[PDB]
């Protein structure tokens, strides 16, 4: 396989775990871990209502959320002291930038 | 002349006050309440529900799964160093 493919899978698996065992089956009270992903929700909610505020502001809210979370996780994974940097394959980040 | 019939006609005091609305909510809500919840999710013994049970409890903000999970990625690529070297 390809190293790039293997680490993209690792990123996907990191992201899945934050919404499938961080929580206590969606406990209303809120778990210590699930508080983190609440705060992330609120600071991008309140940021993208502030930036692209208007009649439509939430229509591009999933896109801005997965652009946050991708980079947020990929700047932790890329900083593990024995890990293959998807992001430092600059061409993927730059390609994504040019695409947007 | 005979007393009028207003005092005895009550059927618009059944929506007449605001807690009627609240009543019809909580006669359903509290009646369909369980004594304790269905289950909180903490374990299930899929052998990684145990991981959740030790680490990702409702009260565990302890950094141990992070450390463990970090160390896992360190174990991964370090072996891959020897796969490429």
């Amino acid at each position: 396989l390809t190293t790039f493919s293997l680490y993209t899978i690792i990123v996907l698996l990191v992201i899945t775990s934050l919404y499938t065992l961080t929580n206590n089956n969606n406990k209303i009270i809120g778990s210590r871990w699930l508080i983190s992903q609440e705060a992330i929700y609120d600071t991008i909610m309140n940021m993208t209502k502030g930036q692209i505020g208007g009649k439509n502001w939430g229509l591009y809210f999933p896109m801005i959320f997965t652009l946050f979370m991708f980079i947020f996780i990929a700047n932790l994974i890329s900083m593990i002291p024995y890990s293959f940097a998807l992001s430092a394959h600059l061409v993927f980040i730059i390609s994504l930038s040019i695409v947007i | 002349v005979s007393t009028l019939i207003p005092p005895k006609v009550v059927s618009s005091k059944n929506i007449g006050s605001a807690p009627n609305a609240k009543r019809i909510a909580n006669v359903v809500h509290f009646y369909k309440s369980l004594p304790q919840g269905p289950a909180p999710a903490i374990k299930a013994n899929t052998r990684l529900a145990r991981y959740k049970a030790k680490y990702f409890d409702g009260d565990n903000a302890s950094g141990k799964p992070l450390w463990h999970f970090a160390l896992g990625i360190i174990a991964f690529g370090y072996s891959m160093e020897y796969y490429f070297h």
